DNA sequence: CGTAGGCACGTCTGCTCGGCTCGAGTGTTCGATCGCGACTGAGGA
């Protein structure tokens, strides 16, 4: 039941052998011959065309690695709930800056 | 890492083409790079190396612009800083620029960091001493592995 | 030897430009001008600046810089041309720091500019102190820049700090305004379990931890441990902490450091701490040489207090006497060339010795004139004249 | 300002190989009006022009990482420039899957261990018509 | 007609709070020997 030399031996040649390989198969200089759901994504868009039309586009991704990327992004934008933001930060800014020389104003 | 000499192929050459022309030399040596052993430890992600070497990296790149600066009181610009740095929120710029520099509003220098006047600028060697470039290299590793497992 | 005579009369200044010193009653602009002992600090102070430009760039580099001058002068030597090539079998410093530049990619100029051209040395006064909370020790390091022969050092400096979990080396940046350096503390954890202490080279130790503080794991620090610097530092240890530096410690100066820093303290731990050096082979003889005179004037500082014989003397027995005859020296086997040197220093100091009434003991006289009377020398193959000699000193 | 410098491979057929060689080892200024090269707008397309007769070239992405490493005294080596390109004369057909040296051949199939979970790209897309869109509607399907 | 006293941004200042890493410190588990009594063949009364 060996715990001590049986493993590190066994580690260490396995070691040699790996480096042993690698080193011959990297110096040959012989010619190589050349040699989980099962679900696809469908998407409807809603878009109004010149003058007036109402057309809907549905799309269906069967790509798996578009369908990871883009299902990830909503599933985050879901929980997410911006230039918008900011412009309410810059007025909160511009009423507390007035608010301040209101203050001034009634110290004066 | 093992190398292993091999020779070249015999049509192969090499171009290195620069902004006014190409020029053209022939190879007749390449060597064929085994698996490497690290002798430096890449850090990890949000490390506490790694975020040393962010801060010093910084504080380096700034101190390099302070003795590129020709006036007479040293003095930078931060949009330089961001330009270099433009993932960095300007709080961590300004931390680096707290210690070392002043911000000068109206007069002369205005808009501009300049150096204070009891701070001795760091030479060459010291410098040098802050940051070494496999310490750079390891932490190219690092957010180019961050990118790929992304 | 060069801090000594540079606190006591000015400085020593390599490579002047034509007074630039004027500090000193004469002129520096020709050899044959110079005081003795001003030449002799001159060439000591030249060679170590070297070593301090060996420091920064490294010893292969710079046997490389004096191979690249000899090797120039000796394609120079053998020309014919009236020194149109002649002359390069002459070195100047420009040439010297251009062939080092040359070799090594790095220019020495902060180093020539503060050891060579500015004439002073540095001086340090440190003290620490351990936080427990945070678990940092933080340093305390103060020049006296207002002294006559003194400079303001402003470059880094290395600190060497020996926890119970290794010896580990800090570089400490020390400008003009800076004053408290915080360093972090490791572990504890070798006082949980007995564990040996690892030491500054790979060995480790058995360490008597009674005297050390329950919550400081540092057993000593070492300011400047490789010389670095031109400097005389004054640090303030405790002296459990000088013991453990004597003891344990694997560098000679940390050693002659800790025997001149332990006269202050004249406890009897220190007492045991240069006795248990004196006892120790594999231990240098010089600092066993040092330690000698260390215990005469700690023994003459704890007078009525003293419990048995005089200093040294039960260990001179025990050393080089016989062991069936305490009192008869054994004859002189002077081939050990280590206790040889103790031998005949340790009577040397063994005469300072004092007792309450400032006369020299009746038993330690008694004691060297029987080391004078029971010497043989027939048997040895070398001779006893320095011996003798410092019998009568 | 300093540009890092950028090297790549050029691939020859093999008479023309030995043609543009002899011309290279000799070393005058005659190789230069011989010896052109007209990269196209695509960026993947070229011609290469040996004593004026025109071959076509692509410019392919090579499956390993070469470097040029320049030295004077053949014991220290300094990296001067990363190789990833060659332009091969005569997307997927840009990529080559053998690499230069003999050992290394198809290296990309079988020497290179694959992760896998222009797409995100294309995902991007996807997120700009949903924004220029009004109503979105979406089911994980089956077949269909 | 001119001429000095009030509104928007930009960048920095400073304090607060929450989160993440990282190592010291402390308690918990498990193989590695140490010792005791016993098993079991073995050469002389």
């Amino acid at each position: 039941r060996f715990s001590v030399a049986e493993h590190q031996e066994r580690y260490k040649e396995e070691c040699q052998r790996i480096f042993d390989l690698q080193n011959k198969v990297l110096s040959s200089t012989e010619v190589l011959s050349t040699d989980a759901t099962g679900r696809c994504l469908k998407i409807y868009r809603t878009f109004r065309d010149e003058e007036g039309k109402e057309y809907v586009r549905c799309e269906t991704v069967r790509k798996p690695a578009v369908i990871d990327a883009y299902v990830r992004i909503r599933t985050t934008k879901d929980e997410e709930f911006h230039r918008e933001e900011m412009r309410k930060e810059r007025r909160r800014i511009q009423e507390q800056l007035r608010r301040l020389k209101r203050n001034q104003e009634k110290e004066k | 890492a093992p190398i292993y000499l091999h020779k070249m192929p015999e049509t192969d050459f090499l171009i290195i083409r620069t902004r006014q022309g190409y020029y053209i030399r022939e190879l007749v040596d390449i060597f064929v790079v085994g698996q490497q052993c690290p002798l430096f430890e890449v850090p990890g992600p949000n490390s506490k190396r790694a975020n040393t070497h962010i801060r010093d990296f910084l504080q380096v790149f700034i101190y390099r612009l302070f003795w590129k600066s020709k006036d007479r009181p040293r003095r930078i610009r931060m949009e330089d800083i961001k330009k270099a740095f433009p993932s960095h929120s300007e709080s961590s710029i300004r931390k680096r620029l707290k210690l070392c520099a002043d911000f000068k509003r109206t007069g002369m220098d205005s808009n501009w960091w300049v150096l204070k006047s009891d701070f001795r600028l760091p030479t060459e060697e010291e410098i040098r001493a802050m940051v070494s470039p496999e310490q750079c290299c390891a932490y190219y590793s690092m957010i180019a592995a961050e990118q790929r497992l992304k | 030897k060069i801090v000594a005579y540079e606190l006591k009369t000015g400085g020593v200044l390599l490579h002047p430009i034509f007074n630039p010193a004027s500090h000193l009653h004469f002129s520096i602009k020709h050899p044959h001008t110079l005081s003795w002992e001003y030449y002799s600090m001159f060439q000591c102070k030249a060679h170590l600046v070297m070593r301090l430009i060996e420091n920064r760039i490294s010893m292969e580099f710079m046997l490389q810089v004096f191979n690249k001058l000899l090797s120039l002068a000796s394609t120079a030597s053998s020309q014919k041309f009236q020194s149109h090539m002649w002359s390069q079998m002459l070195v100047s410093t420009s040439g010297f720091l251009k062939s080092i530049s040359n070799v090594s990619g790095k220019d020495i100029q902060p180093l020539i500019k503060q050891w060579v051209d500015q004439s002073g040395v540095v001086k340090f006064y440190g003290s620490f102190a351990f936080n427990r909370k945070r678990n940092v020790l933080e340093l305390e390091i103060k020049q006296d820049y207002t002294s006559p022969g003194t400079q303001k050092y402003v470059g880094p400096l290395k600190v060497t700090v020996q926890e119970l979990d290794g010896s580990f080396n800090h570089t400490l940046q020390i400008e003009e305004n800076s004053l408290k350096h915080d360093i972090p503390c490791h572990s504890k954890s070798r006082r949980n379990k007995k564990k040996k202490i690892p030491l500054m080279n790979g060995e480790e130790v058995d360490m008597d931890l009674s005297a050390m503080d329950a919550d400081s794991p540092l057993l000593w620090i070492r300011i400047d441990p490789d010389m670095s610097v031109l400097r005389k530092v004054e640090f303030e240890q405790a002296d459990f902490m000088w013991q453990y530096q004597l003891r344990y410690e694997r560098d000679v100066v940390a050693q002659q450091e800790s025997i001149l820093a332990l006269e202050k303290f004249p406890t009897p731990a220190s007492r045991l701490a240069l006795t248990d050096i004196l006892e120790q082979e594999q231990c240098f003889y010089r600092v066993r040489m040092s330690a000698c005179f260390c215990l005469a004037k700690i023994a003459n500082s704890m007078v009525s207090t003293w419990t048995g014989p005089p200093a040294m003397k039960s260990l001179f027995t025990r050393m080089f006497c016989c062991k069936s005859c305490p009192n008869i020296v054994k004859t002189n086997n002077f081939m050990s060339f280590q206790s040889y040197f103790l031998q005949k220093t340790m009577p040397v100091a063994m005469a300072l010795l004092r007792d309450v009434h400032n006369l020299c003991p009746k038993e330690v006289l008694t004691f060297i004139l029987d080391l004078i009377k029971y010497n043989d020398n027939r048997k040895n193959k070398f001779s006893d004249n320095y011996y003798r000699a410092e019998m009568i000193d | 300002p300093h540009e890092l410098e950028s090297q790549f491979i050029l691939r020859l057929p093999p008479e023309y190989a030995s043609t543009v060689r002899r011309a290279v080892q000799s070393g005058h200024v005659n190789l230069k009006d011989r010896l052109t090269i007209e990269l196209h707008p695509d960026g993947r397309h070229g011609i290469v022009r040996v004593d004026r007769v025109p071959l076509a070239s692509k410019l392919v992405d090579l499956p390993c990482v070469m470097e040029s490493l320049k030295t004077i005294d053949k014991k220290t080596f300094y990296k001067t420039a990363d190789i990833c390109q060659m332009l091969v004369s005569t997307e997927k057909k840009f990529i080559w899957n053998h690499g230069i040296t003999l050992p290394l051949k198809n290296v990309r199939k079988r020497r290179f261990r694959k992760t896998a979970k222009d797409v995100e790209k294309e995902v991007k897309r996807l997120l700009s018509t949903d924004a220029e869109a009004v109503s979105t509607r979406w089911e994980i399907i089956a077949e269909d």
